[PDB]
RNA sequence: GAAGAACCUUACCAGGUCUUGACAUCCUUUGACCACUCUAGAGAUAGAGCUUUCCCUUCGGGGACAAAGUGACAGGUGGUGCAUGGUUGUCGUCAGCUCGUGUCGUGAGAUGUUGGGUUAAGUCCCGCAACGAGCGCAACCCUUAUUGUUAGUUGCCAUCAUUUAGUUGGGCACUCUAGCGAGACUGCCGGUGACAAACCGGAGGAAGGUGGGGAUGACGUCAAAUCAUCAUGCCCCUUAUGACCUGGGCUACACACGUGCUACAAUGGGAAGUACAACGAGUCGCUAGACCGCGAGGUCAUGCAAAUCUCUUAAAGCUUCUCUCAGUUCGGAUUGCAGGCUGCAACUCGCCUGCAUGAAGCCGGAAUCGCUAGUAAUCGCGGAUCAGCACGCCGCGGUGAA
C-alpha cells in the first residue's frame, strides 16, 4: 500500500528538500531502506548506509523503481 | 501371523450381478476408494462384453476362469537354510487371487489408449486363451516340476 | 419474557444445585418457570510439548469443560423479584439476566 | 541484559510493528500465549501446580 | 525423568482448583495478581510454616484462605498482624480484602511440613540417615500404611549426585482411588540445588 | 392422521423415518433417490431389509436424513426400517437377527493421536 | 527447539553515547513530577518552550520526586550438564523386582521367584519346604459402542394453523442437549480339555471373551540433554560477559544430505448446470445483505457478547460435448510489465490478480520405510501465537481395499 508515488520520511525528506534548493552534498547517515526515488531528485548524492558503512554514492538520472538500498548490498559477497 | 491362523475377512456380494469373485475385482482395480467413475467402468466394461461377441457375462468369466486358472505355486523358501524354493499346489483363494491380479496386471498395463478399451478387451481376451494370464499359466506350466527335487521336502 | 437467564459453570454440581435453589425461590413466591435446559458444554483444547530445552516431537494436550444451562421465566410476580435482586451468590454460576 | 528487555514491553512503542508480547514470570518471546501472558513450560509446570482454574489434562 | 504428579493426575477429579472462579475475557490479570500475592506469603510462613492457600472472589471481596497450625503467629493477637498485613496487601491489590486462617488438623501429617523439616535439618549439618529413618517413625505416629520418601543430588555437601530413599509398608501409584501426598522441597545450604521427595499412602 | 414412528443412527447421520401403509415413497426432504443420491444409488442396499424380508410391496416413507456423504447416511436408514417393520410385526425381526442388518456397525473413524500425523501413518524412516 | 523476524522479537556484525548507568535498600531543594509542543538528528537526546506545579493540618510532622550525585554497587544472554536441581528422550506396557516368617548349606548365600498346561499378563490352577505379602498387569479416569427419567430455546417439527421456507400459534411426537440411570459381566449353554484355567462353538444380546480407542511410562541402563525458562557450587566482565539509538544478519552460495508438496495424463483435461459434515472462532472482531469488479481491490452497512448471524452450499459427488496418447487441451519451475493488500513502508526481507510463459518430468537404478481394516489410500474445512504469513503442526469431516 505504497501506490501514492513519493515516499521519503521526514526527518530526510526535509533535508532532501533542503538539498533540492541548495547544490549538491553526499553523505546523510540514516536508514537508507526506507525512502523511494522519483524523478525530482535527479543528479543527486545521498549515502547508501550496507549495515557497515555509509557509501556516500550519487542519485542517478533514471532511478524511479526503488529505493536508496540497492546501491549498497546487504550481504556483500566475497 | 507367528501365532496362530487368521480369521478370513470376506467379501461382500453385489445387488446386481450377484457375486463375490466380481466383487473382489471390483475392489482389486478400485482405486482411492471411489466406486462411482470405477462403477461406471465396471457397467461399461460388462456392455461391452455383452454386445460384442457376447453371450453371458457369467459365461465369459467362466470362459476365463477355464482359460486363466492358476494351477501351481513355487515358493523360494527355507528351512534347512539355503537358496531353496519349492513348487506347491495353490490354495483356492489365492488361486482366486492370483487371477484377478494376472487380469489387472494385464489389463493394466495391455497399451490400448482409453483406459477400459484395454480393461474391457482384456476381459473378453482371458475368456479363450489370450491375454497375459495365458503367458503366467505357461510360466506355471513351464518352471514347474524343474527346480522341484532339492526342495522337494516341502 | 423480560426475564431469562443463561447460568454458566463447570461441573455437574453447581449449575442443577444452584438451579434448584433459584428455582425454588423463584415458584416458591411464585410460578411461571420452566425447566434448567442443558446447552452443549464449550470446549477448546491445549498443547505443550515434554521437555524443556529441545523435543518438539512429543506433545502434552489440555482441555476445558464448562456446562451451561438456561431458564426461562414468563412474567413473574414481584416477589420472585426479590428472590432475583438479593440472591446472587455463588459466582461459580454467573449472576447474570437478560431478555 | 533481559532486565532491559523486560522494561522494553513496560516503555510504550515507537510504532505499531514494535509491540511484541513475552511472559510476565519468565520472559520468553516465543511459545507465549496472549490470552495467558505465559510462555509453554512455565504454563506446563502451573498447569501440574493446579493454580490454573479450568484447565487439565485430556484423555478420550 | 519420567514420573507424573498424581496431584496432577487427579487434578479437578477429587480435589479442587485454586482460584475458584469463572472469568470470562478478564481471567490471567487476576491469575498473575494470584502469582502476585504468593510471592508475598513468605511473611505468614515465617512463623505459622503453611500448607495450603485457598483463594476465592466476592465482588471486591478478595475472600483468601490459609491453612496452618498456629493463629496467635498469624493473627497476632488482636490484629496487630492482621491490620499490618491489610495495608501490605492492599498495597498490592488496591481493593477489599479479607483474610481467612483455620487451624490444621495433625500437623505431623502435612507432607509439605514434614519435607520443610527434613530440610530444616539439612540446613544445619544433620545425617539423612537418621532424618528419614525419624520422618518413617513419625509417619508412623502420624499414622498410616505406606510411605516412601526420596533425596537426590549432592549429599552429605560433597560431589557427584547420590540418589537414594526409604519405603515402608505399601504403596501403589496405579490406583486412581488413593489420594496420596505429594511435596517436592528444596535441599541446599550453599550448594547448588538439591531436594526431597515424598510419597505417602493413607488410604481413600 | 396416521403415521409411523422411525430414525436411523450412522457415521454423522440421523434420520427420520415416518411410514404409512402405500406403495413406496422414497423422497428424503422430498429429493428421491435418483434426485438426492447420484448414480450409484443401489436400490438392493437400500430395500434389502425389504429385500430378504417381506419382498417387497413397497410402502410410502416420509424420510428425512441428513448428515456427511451419500453412503454414510444411506447405512443410516435401516434402524427406522426396522422400528417400521416391527410396528408390523416383532416376528419379522427374528428373521431379521438371522439375517443381520440389525446390529449398528460402530466403525467410524480411528482417533488420532497427537505426535503423528495420522491414526496409524508414522514417518517415512530413513536408514537412520 | 524458534506456535509466525522490515527495526522489534536477534544471542550476532557497523556507527554514535552513558558507563551509581535504562534495570537495585539511602543522599539534596522533597519536587509536586514524568507530561505536551520547538531547532536538530539515527537517536541515545543536548538545549528549550512548559512549569512540567504542593493531593491534612489540632499552630508541627510526614503521607509523593523527574534528572542531580555518592558507597554498599547494581547489571551478566559468559563458561564448567563432568559441581547441579527440576524436567525430558530410550529399552518398554518389557514382564519383572523385592519383603516378613519358616527352612538347607560352616559361610558367602540359597529357598519363595519353583516343574506341567495356560495366557497381553510373575494371569491362573495342578505338582513342589515353603508359607504368604508388597511394589507390578489390570480395574477405579475419559470417549465411543443401545437406551430410561428429568426438561424444552435458537435443537426438532408431530395432529394441525403460518407459509417461499419451523416463518409465528402450538409442541417435544423424530433429533438434540446432560444429571442420574440401566446394560456387557466367559453373563448362559454345548464341546475339547484330569473335572485345572484356557480354547473351540452357539444362543441371547446394539455390543462377547482386555466391545474399539486415549490416560497409566515400576526398579534401572545412556556422566544421553538442558547454566538460555528458573536459580544456585565454582570461575569471570563489572567504563563491560551492562546498556540506548540507525542499518544489515541468521534468507548470499562453490556442494552434500533429510523431511515433505506437485506434475509426469486420457478412473483423465476442459465446459455447463445438479447435494450432504463436524470441531471451533468471531464485539472492535465473523461479516447479514447491495454492486462495480478477468482481479488483487474497494461500496453503504445489519445481525453476531453467542444451539440466533457469519466464516461454512464443505470438497471429494452426479449428468451432458471435447481431446485419441502427443512434453501434449498434462504440467507450471520461469523471469519482466500493469495493479492491489496488512504494515507506514515489502530489492534487503510478506501476500495476492491479470499479462510474457510452457521449461523439466512420459513413473525414478542400487537402496529402504510404513501398514493386518473406515485401516492403508484420497479429498475438503476448523484451529495454536498471528501488523500480515504454512507444502508446518494439532484436529474434524466425507469416499473407501488387499
Ligand atoms: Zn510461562
Amino acid at each position: 500500500s505504497l501506490k501514492k508515488g513519493p515516499f521519503v520520511d521526514d526527518h530526510l525528506m526535509k533535508k532532501v528538500e533542503a538539498q533540492q534548493g541548495a547544490e549538491k552534498k553526499k553523505v546523510i547517515k540514516t536508514w537508507s531502506r526506507r525512502s523511494t526515488i522519483f524523478p525530482s531528485f535527479v543528479g543527486f548524492t545521498i549515502a547508501v548506509y550496507d549495515g557497515r558503512k555509509h557509501v556516500p554514492v550519487y542519485i542517478q538520472e533514471d532511478m524511479v523503481g526503488h529505493k536508496l538500498g540497492e546501491f549498497a548490498p546487504t550481504r556483500t559477497y566475497r | 501371523p507367528r501365532k496362530g491362523p487368521v480369521a478370513k475377512r470376506d467379501v461382500l456380494p453385489d445387488p446386481i450381478y450377484n457375486s463375490k469373485l466380481v466383487t473382489r475385482l471390483i475392489n482389486r482395480v478400485m482405486v482411492d476408494g471411489k466406486r462411482g467413475i470405477a462403477a461406471n467402468i465396471i457397467y461399461n466394461s460388462f456392455d461391452i462384453i455383452k454386445e460384442s461377441t457376447g453371450n453371458d457375462p457369467l459365461e465369459v468369466f467362466e470362459q476365463a476362469m477355464k482359460n486363466v486358472m492358476p494351477v501351481l505355486e513355487v515358493k523360494a523358501r527355507r528351512v534347512g537354510g539355503s537358496n531353496y524354493q519349492v513348487p506347491v499346489e495353490v490354495r483356492p483363494e489365492r488361486r482366486t487371487t492370483l487371477g484377478l491380479r494376472w487380469v489387472v496386471n494385464y489389463a493394466r498395463l495391455r497399451g490400448e489408449h482409453t483406459m477400459e478399451e484395454r480393461l474391457a478387451k482384456e476381459i473378453m481376451d482371458a475368456a479363450n486363451n489370450t491375454g497375459a494370464s495365458v503367458k503366467k499359466r505357461e510360466d506355471t506350466h513351464k518352471m514347474a516340476d524343474a527346480n522341484r527335487a532339492f526342495a522337494h521336502y516341502r | 419474557q423480560k426475564i431469562r437467564i443463561r447460568l454458566k459453570a463447570y461441573e455437574h454440581r453447581i449449575l442443577d444445585q444452584s438451579a434448584d435453589k433459584i428455582v425454588e425461590t423463584a415458584k416458591r413466591t411464585g410460578a411461571d418457570v420452566s425447566g434448567p435446559i442443558p446447552l452443549p458444554t464449550e470446549r477448546s483444547l491445549y498443547t505443550v510439548i515434554r521437555a524443556t530445552h529441545k523435543y518438539k516431537d512429543s506433545r502434552e494436550q489440555f482441555e476445558m469443560r464448562t456446562h451451561k444451562r438456561l431458564i426461562d421465566i414468563v412474567n413473574p410476580t414481584p416477589k420472585t423479584v426479590d428472590a432475583l435482586m438479593k440472591l446472587d451468590l455463588p459466582s461459580g454460576v454467573n449472576i447474570e439476566i437478560k431478555l | 541484559a533481559k532486565k532491559s528487555m523486560i522494561a522494553k514491553n513496560k516503555r510504550p512503542a515507537k510504532h505499531s510493528t514494535q509491540a511484541y508480547t513475552r511472559c510476565e514470570r519468565c520472559g520468553r518471546p516465543h511459545s507465549v500465549y496472549r490470552k495467558f501472558h505465559l510462555c509453554r513450560i512455565c504454563f506446563r509446570e502451573l498447569a501440574y501446580k493446579g493454580q490454573i482454574p479450568g484447565v487439565k489434562k485430556a484423555s478420550w | 525423568g519420567q514420573k507424573v504428579h498424581p496431584i496432577g493426575m487427579r487434578v479437578g477429579i477429587i480435589r479442587d482448583w485454586d482460584a475458584k472462579w469463572y472469568a470470562e475475557k478478564e481471567y490471567a490479570e487476576f491469575l498473575h495478581e494470584d502469582l502476585r500475592i504468593r510471592k508475598f506469603i513468605a511473611t505468614k510462613l515465617a512463623d505459622a510454616a503453611v500448607s495450603t492457600i485457598e483463594i476465592e472472589r466476592a465482588a471486591n471481596r478478595v475472600n483468601i484462605s490459609i491453612h496452618t497450625a498456629k493463629p496467635g503467629m498469624v493473627i497476632g493477637k488482636g490484629g496487630s498482624e492482621v491490620e499490618n498485613l491489610r495495608k501490605e496487601l492492599n498495597k498490592l491489590t488496591g481493593k477489599r480484602v479479607h483474610i481467612n486462617i483455620v487451624e490444621i488438623k495433625k500437623p505431623d501429617l502435612d507432607a509439605k511440613l514434614v519435607g520443610e523439616g527434613i530440610a530444616r535439618q539439612l540446613e544445619n549439618r544433620v545425617a539423612f540417615r537418621r532424618a528419614q529413618k525419624q520422618a518413617i517413625q513419625r509417619a508412623m505416629r502420624a499414622g498410616a500404611k505406606g510411605i516412601k520418601t526420596q533425596v537426590s543430588g549432592r549429599l552429605n555437601g560433597a560431589d557427584i549426585a547420590r540418589s537414594e530413599g526409604y519405603s515402608e509398608g505399601t504403596v501403589p501409584l496405579h490406583t486412581l482411588r488413593a489420594d496420596i501426598d505429594y511435596a517436592w522441597e528444596e535441599a541446599d545450604t550453599t550448594y547448588g540445588k538439591l531436594g526431597v521427595k515424598v510419597w505417602i499412602y493413607r488410604g481413600e | 392422521q396416521v403415521q409411523y414412528s422411525g430414525t436411523g443412527r450412522r457415521k454423522n447421520a440421523v434420520a427420520r423415518v415416518r411410514l404409512v401403509p402405500g406403495t413406496g415413497k422414497i423422497t428424503v426432504n422430498k429429493k428421491d433417490v435418483e434426485e438426492y443420491i447420484p448414480h450409484a444409488d443401489l436400490r438392493e442396499v437400500i430395500n434389502q431389509p425389504f429385500g430378504v424380508t417381506e419382498t417387497k410391496g413397497a410402502y410410502d416413507v416420509i424420510v428425512n436424513v441428513n448428515g456427511g456423504g451419500y453412503a454414510g447416511q444411506s447405512g443410516a436408514i435401516r434402524h427406522g426400517i426396522a422400528r417400521a417393520l416391527l410396528q408390523v410385526d416383532p416376528d419379522f425381526r427374528s428373521a431379521l437377527k438371522r439375517a443381520g442388518l440389525l446390529t449398528r456397525d460402530a466403525r467410524m473413524v480411528e482417533r488420532k493421536k497427537p505426535g503423528l500425523k495420522k491414526a496409524r501413518k508414522a514417518s517415512q524412516f530413513s536408514k537412520r
